[PDB]
């Protein structure tokens, strides 16, 4: 074939319905909702911004620790793979019109955990389709900043036309497996345990 | 009999004005949507992981006490009411029965807040 | 001429100096002075900004406030 | 047990006055302007 | 606001080139990137400040090394041009292509006058470069701004 | 206890859609590929995608239920997609909101 | 608008907590009929006071004394039901078979 | 002058019917009242945004308009674009209805405040009784919300935010008594003309100084203004369930309780529509003022301008007592609330029976 990993190949407007789709864009513009999620200390970084010497309130994004009212995320630190289902379900758990922002070098990528490791997932882009990268170690809050004027920018690339994109397919498939049932896992049964007060 | 008081049209026009707004709203807001309802995976929400306790709250008594004191003091305050409004001409053996009514609401307050009619510990 | 039509010519020029002349001499001292007014004088400040806020729906996606280039040698 | 009302009043009048004096300082700090800088209009230095 | 109409369409579509003075504080040019779509445009959004040469990147095919831990051999990765590539399976009603630089500030004007005439060697696909402008959105000439 | 792995494109939840929901039981493993716009795919490959699921869940038997075998197998099925795109098969697709390449760039085998 | 059909509707609504009185499928469903059986003689009295009384007005005041009485009962009947889900396990009313002759 | 007569005049000189004339006469201003209340909330969204960030030394919402004032504009309209979310449960239309339950009453009960002698909509007999009975409906929306939110720790948020608003109904009930006895009435009208009879010296402010503290306090509790119900317990207390669609209802309808709550008490205590010099001596010291309405509408802008200032004083005072004093738990909340404002507020009932009984001069006869 000669070719690794080939590429597939995939009109009048009127302009009350532009005005309208630049008014539809200007609203997601204006208000962009985030999601404060962090595990170390690029959620220390972007915690500098929201006090009173960067004002990154003034954009118009307000603090909301709900995954439900925010059309925006913003992963950061390093992330195991013990968390990556709850990073998946907290992506999954969001509205459908979501941006993902993904700060930081162990985000993007590997970062320095990418020599030897074994438990530190290699790049948030495996989990969740990150639209606007962030390079830095630890970046620069005027960098994220830019990350943000560059998601701004690509937001206004949307259609309301092509709104025909934010679904997924069913492509659903049953079949049977013949595991062993397992034990349940401990759930609490820490401190009036039989083994710890009376000792063996 | 005839229907002659200060006015009522108001209230009900308003009330239908209200009324057809939000359901007017939620229709632009199922009209406006991107695509459409019918999400493929209904999950509920939990903060970080799967639902591993239960379904069940303990039984508890504080709402039901609160609600109760509640509904007790609100039958005394429509009680309270119109000896307030016809205090312009009445007299003072209606202000000394009202204060014996306010004393034995009192002494019902005392009775309720000595013993354990309320306590969120 | 008539009472009536006064009234209507008051009613106009109420409603021309709610509308026109007032956010713009707003628009102007609120970024003019900004730094320097005291407490009270911010309170004034906000209070302009809250009464005549049909005003600044209309007055606002018109106007334009953005910091002026600088000059290098 | 009358001093325990006293003393349960004295506590509401200092409570009263620590209402006043943080009234107070937050007057006080709106005299001072905002140190905040904007993007990307004021960028900092870089040592 | 401003309705604004048709225009930036036929300026990009009578010269070769075009620079556009955007606001950095937001986003502008997304209004006629999504109205070059609406008129039969594919946009291909680009980085100016990571393309290494021109004429190796655009016209010729080049070659990445990856960044190896030790683990793994010195090893190259032939890439073919990008705007080649994405000519080849572009069309579904064959009226033209665009490419967007993001950050052209970080750039010499060296290159400029090589992509003003390598945009016209092949009538196919357009060139904009964005700069950080000054307080309004205006169209340049980019051969203009070379030569001036 | 609801067991799943899903990293961007298999999803293998331990349980069954009656409607818009699951329930937990280990009786049956439901097999998602490629939930969101990033690939095309078609109904040859999606077959051979299947039948190498079959073989992966028939190869692993009399071991108990855990996260660990199910995030290896859904590993294994996504190395056999990633497998499949280096094959000479189908790829990304020009449609979507966002072009990430994940898995791999277009390169030149001469 | 006359009262004969204020009278049916009172009537009617009287029934209806009646039927609500004796099957119910429950115990609090017969303290909430037992409030319709109590608004149903409340709109009694509303509109005997207002066809057949004049100026002296006595039936709003026994329609405000029966619906603070009716809050009364209402406190007293929540009171005694819940006890009895602290005792027993199960609320049905047809479980209740223990005094028996 | 009068709008409506000369309306009802011109309708009748055109030819009707007298009935349908008069009928739709009335939704323009019941839309009118609704439009400026949309225009208020905008206002007070952008006013608490921008106070919150001139009090932590910063600046609001910005590059947006000129200073950022469509912002409240901008949320409100990208608010009803969001996908609405159902989790997995059942009674959909149980949960849409919830907010609307919630919704209804405080936006129903603008019928009550006035904005001068002919500038109102429902001045029957009791006002009063159509603001407290109809502001006691939202915990059956909020428990409604609550059980169709299927969650165990919402459920128990919206049970304790029920519970923390249906104790602040009794003493908001009785400083409303307490101004209602000397009032001698339960309309807004006689209220406020009790006070504008004379000017500083027959506000209801001295003359009941521990009632209006107690409603003040008291609505700032219904409110939720200084309780937090919004860390409740896991992270919120009637949240994290809802799409844009319900959460943009439920602010606008916060906002709409703070705004007509803090338009209420100024009306109940202060008193909109006055002027500390008496209006009678302005109008023998200019002219003749009796049927000329060059000086009347300029008497009525500065009473509208006078309720205005009132209503941002009380904005203002709450927004900046919100961020003042610290955060209380719920339950020292409910405790100071059962053993302050009950008692207190009995005893000035009293005080005022009193006071109305002893000496029956200065008070309402
Ligand atoms: C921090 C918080 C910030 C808050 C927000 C601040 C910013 C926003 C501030 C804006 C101001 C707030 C709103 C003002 C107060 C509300 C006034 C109102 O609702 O007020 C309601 C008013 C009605 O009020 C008064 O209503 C009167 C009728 O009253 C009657 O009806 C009333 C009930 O409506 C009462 O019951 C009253 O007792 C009873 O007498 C008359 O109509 C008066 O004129 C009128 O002033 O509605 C109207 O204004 C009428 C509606 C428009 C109709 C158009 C007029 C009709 C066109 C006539 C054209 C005539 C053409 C022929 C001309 C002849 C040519 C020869
Ligand atoms: C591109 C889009 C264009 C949009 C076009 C829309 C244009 C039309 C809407 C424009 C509205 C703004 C223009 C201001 C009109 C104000 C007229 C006014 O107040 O008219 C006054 C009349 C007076 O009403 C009459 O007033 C009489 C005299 O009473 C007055 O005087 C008495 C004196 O004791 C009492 O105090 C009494 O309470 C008080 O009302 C009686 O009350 C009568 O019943 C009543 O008919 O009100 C009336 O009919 C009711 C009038 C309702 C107006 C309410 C609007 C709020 C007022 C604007 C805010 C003030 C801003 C002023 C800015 C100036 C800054 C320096
Ligand atoms: C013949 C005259 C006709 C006049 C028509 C007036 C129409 C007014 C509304 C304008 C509508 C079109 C806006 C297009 C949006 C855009 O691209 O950004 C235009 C500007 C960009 O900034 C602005 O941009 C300008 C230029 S630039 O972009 O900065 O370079 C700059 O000058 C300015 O400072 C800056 O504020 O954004 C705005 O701030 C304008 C906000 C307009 C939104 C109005 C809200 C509508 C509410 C009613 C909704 C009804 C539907 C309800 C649905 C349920
Ligand atoms: C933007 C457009 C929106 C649409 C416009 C809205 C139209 C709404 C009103 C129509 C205008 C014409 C009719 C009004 C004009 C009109 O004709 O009314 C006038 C009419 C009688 O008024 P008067 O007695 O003043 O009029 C006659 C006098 O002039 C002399 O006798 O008023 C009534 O009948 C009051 C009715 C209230 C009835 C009691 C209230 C019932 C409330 C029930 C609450 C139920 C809660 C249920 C919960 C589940
Ligand atoms: C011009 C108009 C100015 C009006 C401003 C008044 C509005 C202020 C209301 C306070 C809202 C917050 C309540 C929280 C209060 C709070 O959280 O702490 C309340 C605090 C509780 O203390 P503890 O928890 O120790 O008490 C309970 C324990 O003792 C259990 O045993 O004490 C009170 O009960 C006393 C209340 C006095 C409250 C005084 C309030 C008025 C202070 C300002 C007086 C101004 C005079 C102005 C003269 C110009
Ligand atoms: C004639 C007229 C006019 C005028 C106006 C005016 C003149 C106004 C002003 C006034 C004002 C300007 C007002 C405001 C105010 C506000 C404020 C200022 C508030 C705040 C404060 C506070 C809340 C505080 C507190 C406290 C306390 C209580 C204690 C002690 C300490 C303190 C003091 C901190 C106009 C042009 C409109 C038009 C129409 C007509
Ligand atoms: S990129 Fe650096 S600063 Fe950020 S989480 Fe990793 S180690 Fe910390």
């Amino acid at each position: 074939p000669a070719i690794l990993n080939p590429i597939a190949r995939p009109l009048a407007e009127n302009i009350i319905l532009t005005s309208l789709n630049d008014v539809y864009d200007w609203a997601r513009l204006s208000s962009l909702w985030p999601l404060m999620y962090g595990t170390a200390c690029c959620f220390i970084e972007f915690a500098a911004m929201i006090g009173s010497r960067f004002d990154f309130d003034r954009f118009g994004l307000v603090p909301r620790n709900s995954p439900r009212q925010a059309d925006l995320i913003i992963t950061s630190g390093t992330i195991t793979m013990k968390m990556a289902p709850a990073l998946v379900r907290l992506y999954e758990q969001m509205p459908s019109p979501k941006y993902v922002i993904a700060m930081g070098a162990c985000t993007i990528t590997g970062g320095m955990f990418s020599s030897d490791s074994y438990s530190a997932v290699r790049g948030v882009d495996k989990l969740i389709p990150v639209d606007v990268y962030l390079p830095g170690c630890p970046p620069r809050p005027e960098a994220i900043m830019d990350a943000i004027v560059k998601l701004r920018k690509k937001i206004a690339n949307e259609h309301i036309n092509e709104r025909g994109n934010l679904a997924q397919t069913h492509r659903l498939f049953t079949a049977k497996h013949k595991m062993k049932p397992v034990p349940p896992i401990l759930t609490g049964q820490y401190l009036n345990a039989p083994s710890r007060q009376a000792p063996p | 009999t005839v229907f002659v008081l200060s006015g009522y049209e108001y209230f009900l026009g308003f009330l239908i004005i209200c009324s057809l707004v939000p359901v007017l709203a939620l229709a632009a807001s199922a009209l406006l949507r991107p695509k459409s309802g019918r999400m493929i995976r209904l999950t509920t929400y939990e903060s970080g992981m799967e639902p591993i306790g239960g379904a069940w709250i303990q039984f508890n008594v504080r709402y039901y006490m609160f609600a109760l004191v509640f509904v007790i003091f609100d039958v005394e305050t429509v009680f309270l009411y119109p000896w307030a409004v016809a205090f312009h001409q009445l007299g003072l053996l209606a202000f000394i029965e009202a204060l014996i009514f306010i004393a034995i609401l009192v002494v019902a307050l005392v009775y309720a807040w000595r013993k354990r009619a309320l306590e969120w510990s | 001429v008539s009472t009536e039509l006064l009234v209507l010519g008051v009613y106009g020029a109420l409603a021309g100096l709610y509308l026109l002349v007032v956010p713009a001499i707003v628009y102007a001292y609120l970024n003019a002075r900004w730094y320097v007014a005291s407490s009270f004088e911010r309170a004034f400040m906000y209070f302009l900004v809250t009464f005549f806020f049909p005003g600044l729906l209309l007055l606002a996606p018109f106007i334009n406030f953005r910091p002026q280039p600088r000059s290098l040698n | 047990f009358l001093n325990q009302i006293t003393n349960y009043a004295k506590e509401a009048v200092q409570s009263a006055k620590y209402i006043g004096q943080g009234l107070s300082v937050t007057f006080d700090h709106m005299r001072r302007r905002p140190i905040t800088v904007q993007y990307p209009y004021e960028k900092l230095i870089p040592s | 606001g401003l309705l604004a109409g048709y225009q930036f369409v036929k300026d990009l579509e009578s010269a070769g080139a075009l620079a556009l003075f955007v606001p950095p504080e937001g986003g502008f040019e997304g209004r006629y990137q999504r109205r070059l779509r609406s008129k039969g445009y594919t946009t291909l959004p680009m980085s100016a400040p990571g393309l290494g040469d021109l004429a190796a990147y655009l016209t010729q095919e080049h070659g990445i090394r990856p960044a190896h831990t030790g683990k793994e051999d010195i090893r190259v990765y032939f890439q073919p041009p990008l705007v080649t590539y994405h000519l080849e399976n572009l069309p579904p009603n064959a009226k033209g292509l665009v490419l967007w630089l993001i950050d052209g500030k970080r750039l010499s004007k060296q290159e400029f006058a090589y992509l003003a005439q390598l945009t016209q060697t092949l009538p196919k696909f357009k060139v904009v470069v964005e700069v950080g402008g000054d307080r309004v959105v205006r169209w340049e000439p980019l051969a203009d701004w070379v030569a001036a | 206890m609801l067991l799943k792995s899903t990293t961007r494109h298999v999803h293998i939840y331990a349980g069954h859609v009656v409607d818009g929901e699951v329930h937990p039981d280990t009786e049956t493993l439901t097999l998602n590929v490629d939930p969101d716009n990033e690939l095309e795919w078609n109904e040859a490959a999606l077959a051979k995608v299947e039948a190498k699921f079959r073989e992966l869940v028939a190869n692993a038997a009399g071991e108990d239920l855990t996260e660990y075998n199910l995030r290896r197998i859904g590993s294994d099925l996504e190395h056999f997609i990633r497998s499949l795109l280096m094959q000479g098969e189908i790829g990304y697709n020009l449609n979507s909101r966002v072009r990430n390449y994940s898995l791999g760039i277009p390169r030149v085998n001469h | 608008m006359q009262l004969t059909y204020v009278l049916i509707l009172a009537a009617l609504l009287f029934c209806i907590g009646i039927y609500g009185l004796v099957t119910s499928r429950n115990a609090v469903r017969v303290l909430m009929s037992i409030e319709l059986l109590l608004n149903a003689v409340n709109l009694n009295l509303i509109g005997f006071a207002n066809y057949l009384d004049g100026q002296q007005i006595k039936g709003q005041v026994f329609a405000v004394f029966v619906i603070t009485v009716a809050a009364a009962e209402a406190a007293v009947g929540l009171a005694i039901i819940l006890a009895i889900y602290r005792n027993r396990d199960t609320v049905d009313m047809e479980k209740f078979n223990l005094l028996k002759w | 002058i009068d709008l409506q007569g000369q309306f009802i005049s011109a309708l009748q000189s055109l030819g009707l019917s007298h009935d349908l004339a008069k009928l739709l006469w009335l939704p323009l201003p019941m839309l009118m009242m609704l439009i400026v209340a949309t225009v208020g909330v905008l206002v007070a969204v952008w006013l608490e945004r921008k106070i919150s960030a001139a009090v932590q030394q910063r600046i609001g919402p910005e590059y947006i308009g000129p200073l950022g004032i469509l912002a409240p504009l901008a949320d409100g309209l990208k608010l009803i674009f969001k996908e609405d979310v159902l989790p997995a449960n059942s009674d959909r239309w149980l949960f849409t209805l919830g907010p609307a339950v919630v919704v209804i009453p405080v936006f129903l009960s603008y019928i009550i405040v006035p904005f001068g002698q002919n500038l109102l909509i429902s001045n029957l007999a009791m006002g009063v009784f159509l603001w407290i009975a109809l502001s006691s409906i939202a915990p059956i929306g909020l428990l409604m919300a609550g059980y169709a939110s299927n969650n165990k720790y919402s459920l128990l948020g919206g049970l304790r935010a029920a519970a923390q608003s249906i104790s602040y109904e009794i003493p908001l009930a009785l400083a409303v008594l307490a101004v209602a006895m000397m009032s001698n009435g339960l309309g807004t009208v006689e209220i406020v003309e009790q006070q504008s009879q004379y000017g500083i010296l027959s506000w209801n402010v001295w003359r009941q100084p521990i009632g209006f503290l107690v409603f003040w306090i008291a609505a700032l509790a219904e409110c939720e203004r200084l309780p937090f119900d919004l860390e409740e317990e896991l992270v919120a207390g009637y949240q994290t369930e809802y799409a844009g669609m319900k959460f943009a209802l439920f602010y606008l309808g916060a906002y709409v309780n703070l705004v007509l709550s803090a338009l209420l008490v100024s009306v109940l205590y202060f008193g909109g529509w006055s002027f500390p010099i008496p209006l009678e001596t302005i109008a023998n010291l200019l002219g003749v003022s009796e049927t000329n309405p060059f000086l009347q509408i300029a008497f009525a802008v500065l009473g509208i301008t006078m309720t205005l200032i009132k209503a941002y004083f009380f904005v203002f005072l709450a927004i900046l007592l919100r961020w003042t004093v610290p955060r209380v738990r719920i339950d020292q909340l409910l405790d100071l609330g059962w053993k302050f404002l009950l008692p207190v507020g009995l005893v000035n009932l009293l005080l005022t029976a009193g006071l109305k009984l002893a000496f029956p001069v200065a008070f309402g006869g």
